[PDB]
RNA sequence: CCGAGGGUAGGGCCCGUGACUGGGGCGAAGUCGUAACAAGGUAGCUGUACCGGAAGGUGCGGCUGGA
RNA sequence: CCUGGUCCACCCGUGACGCUGAGGCGCGAAAGCGUGGGGAGCAAACCGGAUUAGAUACCCGGGUAGUCCACGCCCUAAACGAUGCGCGCUAGGUCUCUGGGUCUCCUGGGGGCCGAAGCUAACGCGUUAAGCGCGCCGCCUGGGGAGUACGGCCGCAAGGC
RNA sequence: GGAGGAAGAAGCCCUUCGGGGUGUAAACUCCUGAACCCGGGACGAAACCCCCGACGAGGGGACUGACGGUACCGGGGUAAUAGCGCCGGCCAACUCCGUGCCAGCAGCCGCGGUAAUACGGAGGGCGCGAGCGUUACCCGGAUUCACUGGGCGUAAAGGGCGUGUAGGCGGCCUGGGGCGUCCCAUGUGAAAGACCACGGCUCAACCGUGGGGGAGCGUGGGAUACGCUCAGGCUAGACG
RNA sequence: AGCUAGUUGGUGGGGUAAUGGCCCACCAAGGCGACGACGGGUAGCCGGUCUGAGAGGAUGGCCGGCCACAGGGGCACUGA
């Protein structure tokens, strides 16, 4: 089975790509507690039919580019830059954290 | 701490000192005599302790332990290096295997003999 | 090996007799019935309490004592008790009397343990066709412990075979005195082996 | 008339002009081994007297071990202060695992298959009274439910 | 603001027994009612009723307790003696149903909630099934 | 074209080592003093500042683990 | 004059909008630093008088920074309740501050003492928990070496982390 | 080496100078026969290949062994190697003499200063035995990095105090989804080892066979209490 | 504690058994990082193995599976 997921564009700014970030969850190796994680797919986008913040579905596609191995399978929701925002800060709050 | 605190930090392993760089944790190592002195002892004690500072095949240089009584190391005799330390005179932290190359047994020693390197005798 | 030096010794210090010689530990004279002291130059002394640990000591190196066996044979054994589904106490003795240099004291053959493991091993006594010298070898449930045709013509036999002639053998046993020739019929329960000794002290020296 | 055996003695002291006194301790346990046990600790000019105090208090205060098959009901953990411990039922035939104290109590409490550990404070003293107050907490699936009627 | 409502009444129910008391009213909830469903079916309390305190809704839950004791501190035993919560809030806790704990060799009871209903340690095991393990109590 | 590597030049980290130097640990019985523990014989400790062979002293504010 | 927090009373509005909080930011006693004022009393340093074996001290007579102010730094402490914060639950007695009431009484917030239960190694804690529970942060893992060294960041420095 | 052998040799060791001990141990008596001596001597080896049949399916016949004259079987047959560790406490095993904070012991706590169960020798005892000790390292005891399973008033440990970013945590009721979560099925999870049985070598180690399991993860179906998400309501938290 | 110039992506080519910045032009300015990028140290990974009540901790010799190497380094030829 093609490996699928589902996940949130957060940059828009490449030439026919995106990048999904994606959540995961799962139970701790020793202290049990659901805990979450997350990575990030360059995602082959050769309409530029997708646009930022659209939560998304992807497939395990053959390979396109370095990186990018995941084509967009189908749109779940435009419209969630609420995620985009936790994202992006996440981000920014990396310059506090140097000398 | 929390469980969610576990999860971040995490619990630290202990790792210990090897009380005994005879360098790549061997058995015993091969050295030869530099010094051949005798030390005192320490706090409750008193005594002239026989040591020897062995130059190793290391590099390295270390004091070490003459057990028994008596003994015949000079300013170049071969010797084999055991590792235990002596309580009682601060420095010394391996002890001379008795028997080996130019280390003796123990002279007209019949009690524990595997210590000590002393051969079985004979009745007669 | 099998110990092999002075043995109404350990019929001494043990306390609790033992037979490790067969007939003269029936004399009025089995040393024990002499010095019943453990040995050396004290032995008649003012004895302290022995520690806890002395006590699962003795108990089983009474045992172990008894049936002439190496530390490590003793142990292998009791390890195999503990693995083996069941109450470890008694099948440790279980195969511990599943030896054949005991099965064959068992069964009258020989007079002494010591003895007895001498037959087996010269292979005076054999076992369901086949000769076996193996004082070790595990004896199972239904097999013939015969003597071998040039073992029944035999002055050491003969005469351990002798007084045996209507001497009542364990219920775990058969015994054709006629030919000569034993039999294994099963494990025998706790209560069928009577000997002086606490079974569980040794399963306990084992938890040190 | 029970078991009886000693747990521990001690000499313990205090000091006064001139030198210092002393003063011996006895822990004792004692038991028929039909599940009836008894902790007494005994102080006394002297050794032997120590030990006798010890038995008497100890026959004043004893426990009912409602056993079953030789081993315990269900397991148990006890804190006496500092020091903890863990009383865990065995198989028939396993044996009586614990310590100086602890077994020697376990012993003539008439059991033989049980798994236990010392935790905390290994304090002797303590640990006694820790074995016996986890006795005490034993419950047997008949006077559990007796609670649970209704 | 309450993280956890239910080891917050597995606790008013732990603390008011303690000095044994008529009742006590853990607020409400389906859930907590459905958990108490089972200290009382199991015998742990005489049960509960629906009440109210100013238009709030809480469950007067009536305690079970022993029989008075003779020598000092004639305190009676104690009918829930340990109650203990597992899969916390902070930390949930699952199991498969062979996973599922055998409380105090028989004499205690595991309840946990599940995807049919909030059964117990014996219940779960012989409808065949797990879930979070809600708590410990004997 | 790229290319093993060689060369020139300039950086980074790590190890060993070095006249001399700083303190640190240890060393059955050395010299000077008495700081602390009893109001410790000026209550003690304390952050800071200054000062003195040395412990330490004194100023300021603080704690009582003092009165 | 400008302004913060905070309790009560009425049950009006919003409808979980909450708790905690690595980093970050702000504040942060005294002493100390910079620029400029200010300077009576006190007072490190320093000078003398005593005491003393000595007396670089304690006691006495003097006395400069500093102590004050403005602006900018420094960022430490027995910065102490040596007790992180939020919430629910678990006897009362007493006195006390400050609110509200068909006010000898009740009820709400705060500050003390004694103490149920319980915790505690003990001392003690105890509705102002060190009880019984959940959430989240911080921290410990033998003494000395040592808050030392190196590195790093911060500071004019002292020095801090 | 096994059975018998003294109220119990000598020698040595204690000794309250009666005695005690090594000790049935030895001697010594009998029978058993590791070694070695002689003969006999493999499984491992049945296919390829040849005849018939068809060079196939089926049938028959023949060659081939390194180890190896080894194992093993049978006859004869000699009493035929013991050592190391420890004996203050942990921790089983005690007395003499020597020694005199010396010689030395030592994992810890400590021992030795003229009466040492702690050094050195001896007798004796404990332990294990073709081994016993030592050194080095791993795990254990260590519940001393604590998920199971610890803590911070004074023992080590609450940040000098706020504010708040990320993250962690989330009150009552209804419903939709069903991600976590739970159950069922199927695939996978090689073998070897481990474990349960059974047998192969004289036992065992080794070794063959058979069975039983393994969290995980893919796939299909189901459950919907608790957690999540989306949707609606509430007012006990919080805010006004 | 910041990292990155074939660097991230795109168009078209080259290349191979085949995908792909693997390679080459051209275009765009992207890609990664406290869920720890970059860098430094150590190490072949697993089936297993030792230890442990277990949870863990330690370990990867023999045997089996996979990878890597053949004095150090580069390269290609022949060829399934
Ligand atoms: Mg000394
Ligand atoms: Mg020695
Ligand atoms: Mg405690
Ligand atoms: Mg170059
Ligand atoms: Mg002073
Ligand atoms: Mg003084
Ligand atoms: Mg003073
Ligand atoms: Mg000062
Ligand atoms: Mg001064
Ligand atoms: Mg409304
Ligand atoms: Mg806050
Ligand atoms: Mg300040
Ligand atoms: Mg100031
Ligand atoms: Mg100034
Ligand atoms: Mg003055
Ligand atoms: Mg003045
Ligand atoms: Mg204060
Ligand atoms: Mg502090
Ligand atoms: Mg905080
Ligand atoms: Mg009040
Ligand atoms: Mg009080
Ligand atoms: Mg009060
Ligand atoms: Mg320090
Ligand atoms: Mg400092
Ligand atoms: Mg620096
Ligand atoms: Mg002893
Ligand atoms: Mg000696
Ligand atoms: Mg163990
Ligand atoms: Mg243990
Ligand atoms: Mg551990
Ligand atoms: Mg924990
Ligand atoms: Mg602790
Ligand atoms: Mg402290
Ligand atoms: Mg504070
Ligand atoms: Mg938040
Ligand atoms: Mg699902
Ligand atoms: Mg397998
Ligand atoms: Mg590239
Ligand atoms: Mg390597
Ligand atoms: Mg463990
Ligand atoms: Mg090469
Ligand atoms: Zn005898």
């Amino acid at each position: 089975p093609k490996k699928v997921l589902t996940g949130v564009v957060v940059s828009d700014k490449m030439q026919k790509t995106v990048t999904v970030l994606v959540e995961r969850q799962f139970p701790h190796p020793l202290y049990g507690k659901v805990i979450k994680r997350s990575k990030k797919y360059l995602a082959h986008d050769p309409e530029e039919k997708y646009k930022l913040g659209d939560v998304v579905e992807i497939i395990e596609s053959r390979p396109i580019s370095k990186r990018k191995r995941f084509r967009v399978l189908r749109l779940v929701e435009s419209g969630r830059m609420d995620l985009v925002e936790k994202y992006l800060i996440r981000r920014q709050n990396y310059e506090s954290l140097s000398k | 701490p929390t469980i969610n605190q576990l999860v971040r930090k995490g619990r630290e392993k202990v790792r210990k000192k090897s009380k005994v760089p005879a360098l790549k944790g061997a058995p015993f190592r091969r050295g030869v005599c530099t010094v051949v002195r005798t030390v005192t002892p320490k706090k409750p004690n008193s005594a002239l302790r026989k040591v020897a500072k062995v130059r190793l095949t290391s590099g390295y240089e270390v004091t070490a332990y003459i057990p028994g009584e008596g003994h015949n190391l000079q300013e170049h005799s071969v010797v084999l290096i055991r590792g235990g330390r002596v309580k009682d005179l601060p420095g010394v932290r391996y002890h001379i295997v008795r028997g080996v190359y130019d280390a003796a047994g123990v002279k007209d020693r019949k009690k524990s003999r595997s210590k000590y390197g002393t051969k079985k005798p004979k009745e007669a | 090996g099998r110990y092999i030096g002075p043995v109404c010794r350990l019929c001494r210090r043990e306390g609790v007799k033992l037979y490790l010689k067969g007939e003269r530990c029936y004399s009025p004279k089995c040393a024990m019935e002499r010095r019943p002291y453990p040995p050396g130059q004290h032995g008649q002394k003012r004895a302290r309490r022995p520690s806890d640990y002395a006590v699962r000591l003795r108990e089983k190196q009474k045992l172990r004592r008894i049936y002439g066996i190496s530390e490590r044979q003793f142990r292998n054994l009791f390890e195999e008790a503990s693995k083996k589904k069941g109450v470890t106490g008694s099948v440790f003795l279980g195969l511990l009397e599943s030896r054949l240099d005991n099965v064959v004291y068992r069964l009258g053959f020989a007079v002494s343990r010591r003895q007895a493991r001498q037959l087996v091993r010269h292979g005076h006594i054999t076992v369901n066709g086949r000769r076996v010298d193996l004082p070790s070898y595990r004896v199972r449930p239904g097999d013939e412990i015969a003597v071998a045709e040039k073992s029944r013509n035999l002055e050491l036999i003969r005469q351990n075979l002798e007084a045996m002639k209507g001497r009542k053998v364990g219920p775990w046993l058969s015994l054709d005195v006629e030919g000569m020739k034993g039999k294994f019929l099963r494990l025998p329960d706790r209560e069928d082996l009577a000997l002086p000794v606490n079974e569980q002290l040794v399963i306990e020296f084992y938890s040190r | 008339d029970f078991e009886e055996k000693m747990i521990l003695i001690r000499r313990t002291a205090r000091m006064q002009a001139g030198g210092r006194r002393f003063r011996f301790g006895a822990l004792v346990v004692v038991g028929d081994r039909q599940g009836r046990v008894g902790l007494g600790f005994g102080k006394a000019p002297e050794v032997p007297l120590a030990v006798q105090k010890a038995g008497y208090y100890a026959r004043r205060n004893m426990v009912e071990v409602p056993l079953q098959n030789g081993t315990i009901p269900h397991e148990i953990e006890v804190e006496f202060g500092a020091s903890k411990i863990v009383l865990k039922p065995a198989a028939p035939g396993t044996g009586v695992i614990a310590g100086a104290v602890p077994r020697a109590i376990l012993e003539l409490a008439g059991v033989t298959d049980i798994l236990t550990k010392e935790l905390g404070s290994r304090n002797p003293i303590n640990i006694a009274y820790a074995t016996m107050e986890a006795l005490r907490q034993l419950r047997t699936k008949a006077d559990v439910e007796r609670l649970r009627k209704g | 603001m309450l993280t956890d409502p239910i080891a917050d009444m597995l606790t008013r129910i732990r603390n008011a027994t303690r000095v044994y008391k008529e009742s006590t009213d853990v607020p409400a909830s389906r859930f907590k009612e459905e958990i108490l469903r089972i200290l009382a079916r199991e015998g742990f309390i005489k049960g509960y009723e629906r009440v109210d305190v100013d238009g709030k809704p809480y469950l007067r839950v009536y305690l079970k307790y022993g029989p008075r004791r003779q020598g000092p501190d004639p305190r009676p035993e104690q009918v829930i003696h340990h109650i203990r919560r597992i899969s916390k809030p902070g930390r949930r806790v699952y199991v498969g149903v062979k996973e599922i704990p055998r409380v105090r060799r028989g004499l205690g009871i595991a309840i946990l909630s599940t995807s049919k209903g909030v059964l117990t340690d014996r219940e779960a095991r012989k409808l065949g099934v797990g879930g979070e393990l809600i708590c410990e109590v004997w």
